[PDB]
């Protein structure tokens, strides 16, 4: 639905910034795995906010590109996986970047492929980041879907996903 | 390989090692023939 | 300020050529004529300030010199990275298949 | 006569350096036209002292004693290297190769374990000017290198490392990472240590020497996780010199 | 009163028929020994190591000096054939006496002849039979001595120049050596009797055992059990069976550890490398490869801070690094030339490693005793291709299983012999239930 | 530090712990059995034996 | 094949029971 | 295929850490214990009711009398183990109770896993380990194994997902 | 899919002559590879030196090129290091060293062609698995 809307905005001559800024934050927040009721644990108690925190703001839609200007796509985490690697694909599914485990024979590091992240909509709209460790930090969040700013201090959130009342 | 002049017996020797097992089986045929008395 | 220096190195020519000062010896198998014999010598005589220093390695025959010449373009040099050269890691970096 | 493996195995003697007779009070003359190597250098620690933390301003903590928990695994041995003669008659040993590190862990009072890489790697140790003979009063002083206790492939218990491993705390997917930066980013340290070797015994015939050493170096910093301790090692050494 | 499924217990007091069972069964053992040897021979291919071919009997014959030359190369297969044929032929004779005594002969012997007949409760007669068999056994251990000293020698993996058959001219008699082994700890670096590492000690140990068994045998013919032994034991056929099952069990467990750790009387040339050997050979292999590329294997620090190739054992000896730290007690002929007084000698490692040692390490590393039940070789994640399970894995696992069950049989027959001798093996008498005449516990 | 029984042990001469510290600040001390730990243990064992005496 | 010999050998044992049971013998 | 299901549940759900599985383990292993120990006891406190060395003949399914001594069995176990059964009815009910209850408990935990409601982690352990790289337990060691299981098996076990893991992203310790 | 002649066609020599093996030659090669080579070279890797494998592209870059029947037959007679600079008959099986590697004694010239052919065919059948190691099992 989000992609459907952004395309419809673009067809009508809106810019990237404008198409994504029109995305209501409420729709973007549904497109986030931390609200997936199948990401919890039996003894991870309390509200969802106790884990990833109290959501404050959509940061914006992250767009990754490599040094040749190709749009790259973070492979999303599936609900079965507690942890998941960071793999970036092109529109056709060909791996073009990842975060390597073994560094020594890596071909696809962000550092080698010149992966940047640019934000449209939300808090970081119009901002681009190019220093590799910042780019990697956002790609790590992008596997969860859309990227939000969270208040972790108020409830002393421990950072681990809990299930919703639907799950419980 | 066996010596040349016994080569004829090669397929017999492939089976010989198993023969002690057959003695165990044979005790159960015997006991079947007397009805496990 | 806390930076992973191995990741940082993949952002240099080390991440696209054989670095004569840092790269593990098994990389020299990617080009013809270099492994094991010249690979051995290149690693033993590192560090190099420029790629052409390798031609001034004592003992090179003229065939050996020729091989290096052909391959100078697959080579680079960056600053020695302690993390890549300690532990004998240029001879065995714990990666097999 | 000397001992075989089967006489030694299991005894503890394999960790002990060769000793000289207390009658070996000779002198080993040095000819500047000649070149010398050290065929075997052996360092056997006896005492591991760690510097405490006074927590206050003008007290400067003290070196305290520790217990060894890693057994007879501590000696450096089979070290070889150039022994040079300099313009001014000083001698400089340059370490080339050897079993020149051992990991050791000692335990401070209270139970804190302190691992260290006891080493002389890349040792360059020199004498005073004008030697001409090595005697029962010659001192070598030098410095050496202390690489990180773990090397770059080492993975911590959550799979994080420098040249391998995860780059984040994957069990805490949505934690704030700023707090964890120091544990998540591994760093490979490389510090210097110092050593004095004091020659107390000399076999003028054979070229063997023996005596006492003291070295100062840093302990393990667990790839940047925590601050090192300062360590002082005392022990005995043996070396045989050869016309190279 | 026994059912068909306990039907051989019907033989306990039929000494004639029981002699026939023992001798018929003796014939099956000898039959298997013969048939199996000929099977291995008909399959043997001398270009291939024995241990790539599933052989367990030919290795025992070669270990005795027959059929082999320097390095364990097979030079003559005729000795193997002879051993098979003679065992095969001899089993017909035992077969014959066996079924004659089980079917046709007198079913009890004590009426026919007071020498051959026996009562289980007759302690004098029982120790006499025991004595005779003790003498036979002593003779047998002396036949091994005779072979080693007077009829060609034994294969010696430690012989210089790759191993060879050697005549043993100075068998060890010093009892501090021979019985020193009995008193070594069974733990690592010690190995109780499994650590015997030279044929002089092997042969001398058998002189001692032969003399002890012959002396023991004569002792038991001439004496009857003392009163303290009379009161310690149960004196019944099933009790004696239970004693021997326990002894077979002990021996099966020892044989398991022998073929698994010992590479002297189970040479690795025939049996394949041991687990410790193979694992030591891996570290050797990559020490060689890496040093040839220029690595300084003595100064190379591994990920943990311990040496990548070389470290110290807990008592200081220089040993191979990695997980094989655990196998540093290993000793083998391909490795010992590198050992100095402090353990592995760094100057021999740098200068004196020989091609045959590089070959041997590579061979042993790629024939480690790891494999699947369907004989796919190597670690459990390996793909199909290599048809190999080490003979040592086969000989260790089989004999562990047999030793375990014979210990169960010991407990079975021991507890039953105790109960039958006291008269309550068939159950509790309702009218004299012991617990009903005991006071309650509380 | 809220220590209540530690000073009654210190008072009568128990000053060191099997972990090698002493309450006076000396490190590397061997207290033998009668450390803080060994005093605590003596009292546990004693409790259990008196528990058994009480049952009898 | 080998299936000839193990057939011949396999039948020996049972044929002994058969002969002895039809000739009413000491089974 | 069922073996693969075992290993899937280890790597993805950490099911061995689940106390509902643990109660199931106790009920199944407790059942087999009770089965063996009850059979062994009856057979070794038999009354001599015939004269044969085979004691099976000396039973008649319509006899009134118990065929083994509960009194002697009770004394044996009281002296061997501290406590024994004394009530034949309780005994046989408990043999029903133990394995039935264990299986019911394991069913409950699987219902949780239907939702990915796993007993996967201990939070307090993770907080410590994230901050303290010298802290290590068998609990952290087992999650490294789980993480290996997931990444090495998921591509071929979940083919509809088109997972492509380049070699460089596979978790691996040194050398292996 | 099947073992078509296209797949059984491999280079004979460096001059791009080809040769089309039979299904028979290929199965014989595979059998002979398991007999004499796979203890070290299972799946196209090298257990005692994993840095050198039997992938066609690796062999192509060996000195004497070994991505052809001739190179491989020669290799089995007189093996060299990967740069051709030294003969390694004494630590690598070969006809030249069949005194110390006795499995090589009974190998005929035709057997060597079949082994070489197997090695060159297999990566056409198995792709990345051939020489790729456990990642690809
Ligand atoms: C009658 C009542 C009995 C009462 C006995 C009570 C005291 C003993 C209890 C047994 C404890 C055994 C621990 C075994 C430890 C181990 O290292 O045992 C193995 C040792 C072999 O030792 C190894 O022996 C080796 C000897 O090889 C050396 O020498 C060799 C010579 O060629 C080679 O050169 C080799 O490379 C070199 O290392 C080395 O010394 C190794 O370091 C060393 O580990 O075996 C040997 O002592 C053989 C011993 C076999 C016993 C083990 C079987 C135990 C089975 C239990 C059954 C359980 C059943 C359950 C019941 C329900
Ligand atoms: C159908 C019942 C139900 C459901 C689905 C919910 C759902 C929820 N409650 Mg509510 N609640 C309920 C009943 C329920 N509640 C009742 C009855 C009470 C009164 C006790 C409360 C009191 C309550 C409070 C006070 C709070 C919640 C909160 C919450 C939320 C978090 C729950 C959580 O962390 O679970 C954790 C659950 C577990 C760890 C599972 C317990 C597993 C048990 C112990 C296993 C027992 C096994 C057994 C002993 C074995 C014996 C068998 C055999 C051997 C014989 C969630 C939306 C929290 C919240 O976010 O509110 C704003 C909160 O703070 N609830
Ligand atoms: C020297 C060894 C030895 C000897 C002479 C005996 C002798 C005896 N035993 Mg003891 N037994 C032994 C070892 C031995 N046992 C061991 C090692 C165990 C533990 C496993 C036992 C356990 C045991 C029990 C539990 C009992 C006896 C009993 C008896 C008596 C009757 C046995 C009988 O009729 O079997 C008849 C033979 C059979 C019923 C055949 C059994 C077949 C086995 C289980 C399977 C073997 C299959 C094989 C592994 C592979 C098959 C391949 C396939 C092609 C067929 C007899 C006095 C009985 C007794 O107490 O007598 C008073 C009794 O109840 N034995
Ligand atoms: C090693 C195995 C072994 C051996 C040697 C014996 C031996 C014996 N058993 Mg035991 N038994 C065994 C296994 C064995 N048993 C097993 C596995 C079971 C369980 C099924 C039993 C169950 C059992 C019972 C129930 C009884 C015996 C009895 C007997 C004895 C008398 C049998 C008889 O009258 O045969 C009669 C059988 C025949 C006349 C048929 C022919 C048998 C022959 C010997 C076959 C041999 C063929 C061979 C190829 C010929 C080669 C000859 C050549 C060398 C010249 C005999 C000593 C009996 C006993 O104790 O008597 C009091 C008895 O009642 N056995
Ligand atoms: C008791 C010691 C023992 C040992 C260690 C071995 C070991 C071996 N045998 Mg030998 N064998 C034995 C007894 C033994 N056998 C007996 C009694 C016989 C007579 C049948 C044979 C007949 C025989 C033949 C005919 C052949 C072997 C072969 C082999 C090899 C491959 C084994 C295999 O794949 O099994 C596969 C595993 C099993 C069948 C599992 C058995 C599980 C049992 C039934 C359960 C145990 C229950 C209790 C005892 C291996 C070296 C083969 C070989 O390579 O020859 C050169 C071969 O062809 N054996
Ligand atoms: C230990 C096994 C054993 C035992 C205890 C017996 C015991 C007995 N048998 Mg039996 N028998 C056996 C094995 C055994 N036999 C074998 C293997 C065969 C087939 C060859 C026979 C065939 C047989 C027959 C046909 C008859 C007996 C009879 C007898 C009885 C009297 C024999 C006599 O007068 O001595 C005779 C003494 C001698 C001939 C002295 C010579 C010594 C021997 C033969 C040479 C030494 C052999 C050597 C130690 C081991 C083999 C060598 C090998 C390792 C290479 C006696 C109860 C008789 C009987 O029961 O009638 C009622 C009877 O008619 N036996
Ligand atoms: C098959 C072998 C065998 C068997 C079954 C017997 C059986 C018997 N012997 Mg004979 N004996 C044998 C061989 C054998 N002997 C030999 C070869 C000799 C010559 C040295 C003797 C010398 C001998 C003497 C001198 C005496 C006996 C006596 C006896 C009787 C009592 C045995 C006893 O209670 O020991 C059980 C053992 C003990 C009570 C104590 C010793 C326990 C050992 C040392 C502990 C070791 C356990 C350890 C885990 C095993 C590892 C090895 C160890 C060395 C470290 C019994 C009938 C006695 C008798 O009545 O004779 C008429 C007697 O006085 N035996
Ligand atoms: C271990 C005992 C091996 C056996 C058995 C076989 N090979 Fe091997 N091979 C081995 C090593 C250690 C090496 C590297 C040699 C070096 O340069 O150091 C090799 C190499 C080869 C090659 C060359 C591979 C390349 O990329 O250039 C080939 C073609 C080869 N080996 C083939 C081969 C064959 C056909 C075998 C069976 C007869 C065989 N090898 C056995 C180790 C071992
Ligand atoms: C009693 C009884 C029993 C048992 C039995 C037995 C166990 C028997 C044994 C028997 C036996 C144990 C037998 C044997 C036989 C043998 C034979 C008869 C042999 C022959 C041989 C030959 C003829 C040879 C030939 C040859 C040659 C010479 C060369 C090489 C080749 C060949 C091999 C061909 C039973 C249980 C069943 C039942 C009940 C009763
Ligand atoms: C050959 C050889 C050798 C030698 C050996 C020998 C010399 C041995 C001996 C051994 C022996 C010498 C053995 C021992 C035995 C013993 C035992 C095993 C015992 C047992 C016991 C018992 C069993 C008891 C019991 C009891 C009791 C306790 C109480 C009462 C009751 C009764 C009696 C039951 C050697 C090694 C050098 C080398 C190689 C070869
Ligand atoms: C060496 C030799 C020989 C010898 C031989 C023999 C010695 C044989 C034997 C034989 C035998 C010894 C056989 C037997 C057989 C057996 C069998 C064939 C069996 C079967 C059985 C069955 C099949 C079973 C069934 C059943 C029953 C009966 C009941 C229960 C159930 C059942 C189903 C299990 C000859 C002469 C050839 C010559 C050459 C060489
Ligand atoms: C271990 C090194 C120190 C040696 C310990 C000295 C021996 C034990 C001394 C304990 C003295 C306390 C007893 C006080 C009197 C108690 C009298 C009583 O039981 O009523």
């Amino acid at each position: 639905e989000i992609n459907r809307r952004v395309q419809a905005s673009l067809a009508s001559g809106a810019t990237l910034e404008e198409a994504w800024s029109a995305i209501p934050e409420k729709l973007a927040f549904y497109d986030y795995i931390g609200n997936n009721p199948a990401k919890g644990g039996l003894f991870r108690t309390g509200p969802m906010n106790k884990g990833d925190g109290i959501a404050q703001a959509w940061k914006g839609h992250a767009v990754f590109r490599n040094k040749e200007g190709e749009e790259l796509f973070v492979r999303r985490m599936p609900a079965f996986f507690e942890s998941f690697p960071v793999i970036l694909t092109d529109k056709n599914g060909v791996v073009k970047a990842d975060i390597p485990f073994r560094r020594a024979e890596s071909k696809y590091s962000f550092e080698q492929q010149g992966v940047t992240v640019s934000f449209y909509g939300g808090e970081l709209n119009g901002q681009t980041f190019t220093d590799p460790p910042t780019v990697k930090s956002y790609a790590r969040k992008a596997i969860f879907g859309e990227i939000f700013e969270f208040d972790t201090e108020t409830l002393n959130s421990d950072g681990i996903f809990r299930t919703s009342p639907r799950g419980w | 390989k066996l010596p040349e002049a016994y080569a004829i017996f090669d397929p017999l020797v492939d089976v010989l090692p198993v023969i002690p097992v057959l003695f165990l089986a044979l005790a159960f045929v015997w006991q079947a023939a007397v009805g496990f008395r | 300020e806390l930076v992973n220096v191995v990741d940082e190195k993949l952002g240099t020519a080390y991440g696209e050529k054989i670095d004569l000062n840092n790269t593990n010896i098994a990389a020299f198998i990617q080009y013809r004529g270099l492994y094991p014999t010249l690979a051995k010598l290149i690693v033993k005589n590192a560090p190099y300030e420029s790629v052409e220093d390798v031609l001034n390695i004592p003992g090179l025959t003229e065939r050996q010199k020729q091989i290096l010449r052909e391959n100078l373009e697959h080579f680079t040099v960056t600053e020695v990275e302690t993390a890549l050269v300690e532990g004998g890691d240029r001879y065995n970096n714990g990666l097999y298949k | 006569q000397t001992l075989t493996y089967d006489d030694i195995v299991g005894t503890g003697l394999a960790n002990k350096c060769p000793t000289l007779d207390d009658t070996a009070r000779g002198a080993y003359p040095i000819d500047s036209s000649q070149t010398y190597r050290i065929a075997r250098l052996c360092l056997q620690p006896t005492t591991f002292l760690v510097k405490e933390e006074p927590k206050n301003k003008r007290q400067e903590a003290e070196f305290v004693p520790t217990k060894l928990v890693t057994r007879e695994t501590t000696s450096l041995d089979q070290i070889q290297g150039e022994l040079k003669v300099n313009s001014d008659g000083s001698l400089t040993f340059v370490e080339e190769d050897g079993i020149d590190f051992q990991p050791v862990t000692v335990q401070m009072a209270g139970g804190e374990r302190i691992p260290l890489l006891f080493t002389v790697k890349n040792l360059v140790a020199s004498t005073q000017p004008n030697v001409t003979s090595i005697t029962t009063s010659t001192d070598f002083k030098g410095e050496f290198n202390v690489p990180s206790y773990r090397t770059a492939n080492f993975l911590d218990p959550k799979g994080r490392g420098l040249a391998s491993g995860y780059d984040s705390a994957i069990a805490l997917p949505q934690a704030k990472e700023e707090e964890l930066a120091r544990a998540n980013v591994k760093r490979f340290s490389l510090t210097k240590g110092q050593i004095s070797l004091n020659v107390a015994k000399v076999d003028g015939r054979t070229g063997e020497i023996a005596g006492t050493f003291e070295s100062e170096q840093l302990s393990d910093d667990d790839m940047g996780a925590h601050e090192p301790h300062e360590v002082k090692i005392q022990g005995v050494f043996y070396a045989s010199i050869e016309p190279a | 009163g026994f059912a068909w499924w306990a039907g051989n217990a019907r033989l306990i007091n039929l000494s004639g028929k029981l002699l026939g069972a023992h001798v018929a069964h003796a014939g099956l053992i000898v039959f298997w020994a013969g048939a199996m040897t000929l099977f291995e021979l008909a399959h043997f291919i001398p270009e291939k190591p024995m241990y790539e071919q599933g052989l367990i009997l030919i290795p025992h014959i070669a270990t005795l000096g027959w059929g082999v030359g320097p390095g364990g190369e097979v030079v003559d297969t005729f000795p193997f054939f002879v051993v098979g044929v003679v065992h095969l032929i001899s089993s017909a004779v035992l077969g014959f006496g066996g079924v004659y005594h089980a079917i046709r002969g007198p079913e009890t012997l004590e009426e026919y002849s007071s020498f051959f007949g026996y009562d289980w409760k007759d302690k004098n007669k029982m120790t006499t039979i025991l004595g005779f068999h003790l003498i036979v056994l002593g003779i047998g251990a002396l036949l091994l001595v005779a072979k080693a000293m007077f009829f060609g020698g034994l294969y010696d993996t430690w012989a210089p120049g790759g191993g060879d058959v050697r005549v043993i001219t100075n068998p060890t008699l010093d009892p501090r050596v021979i019985f020193g082994y009995l008193l070594k700890s069974p733990f690592g670096g010690e190995g109780w009797i499994v650590s015997v590492n030279n044929l002089e000690d092997v042969v001398g140990g058998h002189i001692w055992i032969g003399l002890i068994c012959i002396a023991g045998g004569i002792w038991h013919i001439l004496t009857t059990p003392f009163g303290w032994a009379r009161r310690a034991f149960i004196w019944s056929g099933e009790a004696y069976l239970s004693y021997s099952l326990g002894a077979l069990s002990m021996m099966g467990f020892i044989a398991t550890c022998f073929v698994w750790f010992n590479n002297t009387v189970y040479p690795s040339e025939f049996y394949g490398p041991t687990g410790p050997e193979a694992s030591q050979a891996q570290a050797m292999t990559f020490l060689i490869r890496d040093q040839k590329l220029g690595a300084n294997v003595g100064s190379a620090q591994g990920p943990t801070g311990l040496g990548k190739y070389l470290m110290r054992s807990p008592t200081g000896e220089i040993i191979f690094g990695g997980e094989t730290m655990r196998f540093w007690d290993f000793r083998g002929p391909w490795l010992e030339p590198l050992r100095g007084p402090n353990g592995l000698d760094l100057n021999k490692i740098k200068n004196d490693i020989q091609p045959w040692q590089e070959r041997r390490a590579a061979e042993y590393m790629t024939h480690a005793p790891l494999g699947s039940l369907n004989s796919v070789g190597g670690v459990a994640t390996e793909i199909n291709s290599v048809n190999f399970v080490s003979p040592r894995s086969w000989l260790a696992t089989s004999h562990f299983v047999l030793a375990f069950f014979f210990l169960v049989g010991h407990l079975w027959h021991a507890g039953r012999a105790r109960a039958a001798a006291a008269g309550f093996e068939k159950g509790i008498d309702r009218e004299s239930e012991p617990v009903l005449s005991m006071p309650s516990l509380d | 530090q809220g220590m209540f029984v530690l000073p009654f042990m210190a008072r009568l001469g128990v000053t060191g712990s099997w972990s090698g510290w002493s309450i006076t600040g000396e490190t590397g001390i061997d207290p033998g059995f009668w450390s803080f730990e060994g005093v605590a243990l003596a009292h546990i064992v004693l409790s259990g034996l008196l528990f058994l005496a009480a049952c009898w | 094949a080998q299936l000839t010999m193990i057939a011949m050998i396999g039948i020996a044992g049972p044929m002994i029971i058969f002969l002895l049971a039809v000739r009413r013998g000491n089974l | 295929a069922i073996f693969r299901f075992l290993l899937f549940f280890q790597g993805f759900h950490n099911w061995t850490l689940n106390p509902f599985h643990m109660m199931g383990v106790a009920g199944v292993l407790g059942g087999a214990l009770l089965c063996a120990i009850h059979g062994a006891t009856v057979e070794n406190t038999l009354f001599q009711d015939g004269e044969g060395a085979s004691t099976f003949r000396a039973f008649n399914p319509t006899q009134a009398e118990e065929t083994y001594s509960m009194v002697t069995a009770n004394r044996f176990w009281s002296q061997i183990f501290g406590i024994a059964f004394s009530n034949k009815r309780w005994l046989h009910f408990f043999m029903l109770f133990v394995p039935v209850t264990g299986l019911w408990m394991s069913a409950i935990g699987v219902v949780g896993l239907a939702l990915n409601l796993r007993s996967y982690d201990f939070i307090s352990q993770e907080i410590r380990a994230a901050e303290d790289p010298e802290f290590e337990t068998f609990y952290t060691k087992n999650l490294l194994l789980n993480e290996g299981i997931r990444a090495w098996m998921a591509p071929q076990d979940q083919p509809h997902e088109n997972f492509v893991f380049p070699e460089e992203v596979l978790p691996r310790g040194n050398a292996l | 899919a099947e073992l078509t002649p296209e797949v059984l066609t491999v280079p004979l020599n460096s001059e791009g002559k080809t040769i089309t093996l039979t299904e028979k030659q290929y199965l014989e090669g595979k059998r002979l590879f398991q007999y004499a080579c796979a203890s070290c070279h299972v799946g196209g890797i090298t257990k005692t030196n994993p840095s050198l494998d039997l992938r066609t592209e690796t062999l192509a870059l060996a000195t004497p090129p070994r991505d052809n029947i001739e190179g491989l037959v020669d290799y089995m007679k007189n093996p060299t290091t990967y740069d051709g600079e030294q003969e390694i008959a004494e630590v690598h099986p070969s006809l030249r060293s069949a005194d110390i590697f006795p499995k090589m004694r009974n190998l005929t010239e035709k057997d060597l062609v079949a082994i070489a052919g197997h090695i060159l065919v297999e990566p056409k059948i198995l792709g990345d698995k051939w020489g790729g190691g456990k990642v690809y099992y």
